[PDB]
RNA sequence: UUCGCCCGAAGCAUCGGACCAAUGAUCACCCAGCACUUCUGUGUAACACUAGUCACACAAAGACUUUUGGUGGUCUUAUU
RNA sequence: UGAGACACGGCCCGGACUCCCACGGGGGGCAGCAGUGGGGAAUCUUGGACAAUGGGCGCAAGCCUGAUCCAGCAAUAUUG
RNA sequence: AAAAAAAAAAAAAAUUUUUUUUUUUUUAAAAAAAAAAAAAAUUUUUUUUAAGAGUUGAGAACAAAGUGGCGAACGGGUGAGUAAGGCGUGGGAAUCUGCCGAACAGUUCGGGCUAAAUCCCGAAGAAAGCUAGAAAGCGCUGUUUGAUGAGCCUGCGUAG
């Protein structure tokens, strides 16, 4: 089963603050990460992010990112 | 199976976490790492942190990973009873336990891998250390050396070597003195002289077992002169305090050295020198007592020796 | 994802719905698909096409020669 | 069809207790976190001959602060 | 509940009638289109399609629509 | 189990070879998960379990069952009641108005329903988010408006 954004956040070091995530059908765009709002059962939650286009950063700040729970989300290794 | 103090502190724990949703005293974090025992009540432990991780941002909003005496603690137990695979999960940079890896966790490993002659763990904990970016250091180079010193392993001398000297540490007085012993051991002149003259590059004033090395190399040349006056440098620069060392390590001479230096040779050089000690270390006795030094030896086990017939 | 080679038989079968029975009589008497994609009601009547069927091959056939849909690959393994 | 009595299903309404069950506000109390202090234990790096000496994190305690989470009280029950 | 109803094919209650029930209890409302008993001198098919027009939902693709459109029965009517 | 382009000619044939970009690893330039059985000097061939798992990489349906929005107040039927709270016609003030057109401002943060939300609750000022697949396109909220409907009232006319 594909993960969302706080399934793949798990696997991640400082619960994944500081990385790029994106979507896996998104060709040159990912968030930054600055908060992560868990819930209960530690697979669901919001996040807040900073938007880069192609790599480089398009905003000051930080915004809420939509389609969390969408099964699709991964992390950039080499973006990060 | 688990044993009791850690079914009841589990519990205490994922009780506090998940029925009344208050955070436990960090005393029972660490009383469940105290009262481990036998191997399966560290996936309890591994449990007990993933609840903790998760209760830390859901409930409490701390996104930090748990810090590093934790961690070095946690891998340390889990070395201690001895599961090594949950062990070497506190070296994984990506995990659910909010476990860092440190050098410290390496360290224990290591640790464990000298104490119970683990060549192999030797690979797997170096490459978690390479594949989860940590640092090398001088007191990994240290157990490293030392492991590799007492299993035979001159290949991972050799790799792990120009490892660390491409990472540019800085090696102690004591690695080199392992490095040097091992050579001696195993008899590469060439090599033994290229790392006299790195720490040559590294510190000026030899020690005991450097010089002691640099000796070994020297009668493996069959030439006691330069190796007497080595020793003879080295004794000078001492007061009275190893005197039960230095004939010690004469004895170390007199005992173990060259069964240790004629594994590695073939039949054909066995005889040649067995032939080559057995005309030298004689005369290399007769010139530290003629030089002064008064070191008790036994001459006999030169032929007490049961690979010295070969 | 899409057939290369697309003719007839690959595009009834990749508009379904029943309708790929009339295969061996579209490729008999009007033989090629772009005869097809042309083609219309009363020449579709007269070869024994139903109301439904008809309104499902006209469909596609406009959706076809405008780019607006493609029959699958997927439907190769019988 | 209309009037006077008796009964009063569901339901809207009005009360009344009730801190019923939540919610909010406000008190305490308990962990935990951020900065702090340590003659504490456990690590890393110099050095020193094996002892010092810094840097860490101690959660290992401390104690006024302040916060996240809980728990226990009150509200002329304040909103349902 | 809802912008809108005290809502034909929604909900609650009471009543008459009616259908199941394993017998504890449940269910229903053609004065929508067809159709059936009955009453009457007397009044039609248990049809086809959403192609058109109109309507609901959907970004569209579409999906619904007995609205409608169009066939069927009847000298019932009509300067044929 | 990566993206683009070409493969038609000599001494049983679907999937391979060549060229350019790109992620990562290995020994500063090049090269390219565990277990069983076999072969070669670590790799390859076949098979089992993978994958609450150091991010498994794309894809197809999920209708399979739901939560939620909008519509089921329209359209369709009948004339039982109703003699004026109805209807016809003309006016009025003390109101509301989804969708639709046009301006402006916003769209922030916590909690709950086993899981989530454009569902429900709370704080400010009212709210609600989705989409780099629909990223400046939809949607929501507040305030001014047009348009359309609805509620309310009334003069006159309207059986025996
Ligand atoms: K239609
Ligand atoms: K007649
Ligand atoms: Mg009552
Ligand atoms: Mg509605
Ligand atoms: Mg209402
Ligand atoms: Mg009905
Ligand atoms: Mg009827
Ligand atoms: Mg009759
Ligand atoms: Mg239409
Ligand atoms: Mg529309
Ligand atoms: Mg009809
Ligand atoms: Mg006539
Ligand atoms: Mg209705
Ligand atoms: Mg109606
Ligand atoms: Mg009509
Ligand atoms: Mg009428």
């Amino acid at each position: 089963k594909k993960k969302n954004l706080i399934e793949v956040a798990q696997f991640l070091p400082n619960w994944g603050i500081g990385y790029h995530m994106a979507k896996a059908h998104w060709n040159g765009v990912s968030y930054e990460i600055t908060k992560i709002n868990l819930y209960k059962d530690g697979r669901h939650g919001k996040a807040w992010g900073i938007v880069h286009k192609d790599g480089l950063r398009a905003a000051e700040a930080p915004k809420k990112i939509s389609g969390v729970h969408k099964r699709c989300w991964k992390y950039i290794p080499n973006l990060s | 199976d688990p044993t009791e103090a850690v079914k009841e502190l589990h519990g205490k724990i994922l009780d506090s976490v998940n029925v009344k949703r208050s955070m436990p005293p960090n005393a029972l974090l660490w009383s469940l790492i105290e009262n481990c025992r036998k191997e399966d009540d560290i996936s309890f432990l591994f449990d007990a942190l993933q609840n903790l991780r998760r209760f830390r941002l859901s409930n409490l909003r701390i996104h930090d990973n748990f810090n590093c005496n934790l961690c070095r603690q946690v891998a340390k137990t889990c070395v201690r009873v001895g599961a090594i695979n949950h062990g070497k999960r506190a070296l994984w940079k990506h995990n659910v336990h909010g476990l860092t890896p440190s050098v410290a966790s390496a360290h224990h490993l290591l640790s464990y891998a000298l104490e119970h002659k683990n060549s192999n763990l030797m690979d797997e904990v170096m490459k978690l250390l390479k594949a989860n970016d940590l640092p090398l250091q001088p007191g990994t180079a240290d157990l490293v050396f030392r492991i590799c010193h007492e299993t035979d392993s001159w290949d991972l001398l050799a790799k792990y070597s120009k490892k660390f000297c491409k990472a540019g540490v800085k090696l102690r007085k004591t690695t080199f003195d392992v490095w040097m012993e091992f050579a001696a051991k195993r008899g590469d002149t060439e090599s033994l002289w290229k790392v006299d003259k790195l720490r040559s590059e590294t510190y000026t004033q030899h020690t005991l077992s450097a010089a002691f090395s640099c000796a070994k190399g020297f009668l493996l040349e069959h030439k006691p002169e330069e190796a007497a006056a080595v020793i003879q440098i080295i004794c000078q620069a001492y007061p009275d305090e190893k005197k039960s060392a230095l004939e010690a390590e004469f004895k170390k001479l007199v005992n173990e050295w060259p069964v240790d230096v004629l594994k590695h040779q073939n039949e054909e050089d066995k005889k040649a020198v067995a032939a080559s000690l057995k005309s030298d270390i004689p005369a290399m006795v007769n010139a530290l007592v003629n030089s002064g030094l008064r070191v008790s030896v036994d001459l006999d086990e030169l032929n007490k020796n049961e690979a010295l017939l070969s | 994802p899409y057939a290369v080679k697309v003719g007839i038989p690959e595009f009834l079968s990749g508009i379904g719905g029943g309708v790929e029975t009339h295969v061996a009589r579209l490729e008999t008497e009007l033989g090629d698909l772009s005869k097809l994609l042309v083609t219309r009601t009363l020449k579709l009547k007269k070869f024994g096409i139903p109301c439904k069927h008809r309104k499902l091959i006209l469909k596609y056939s406009q959706k076809y020669r405008l780019g607006l849909w493609k029959p699958r690959a997927d439907a190769i393994k019988a």
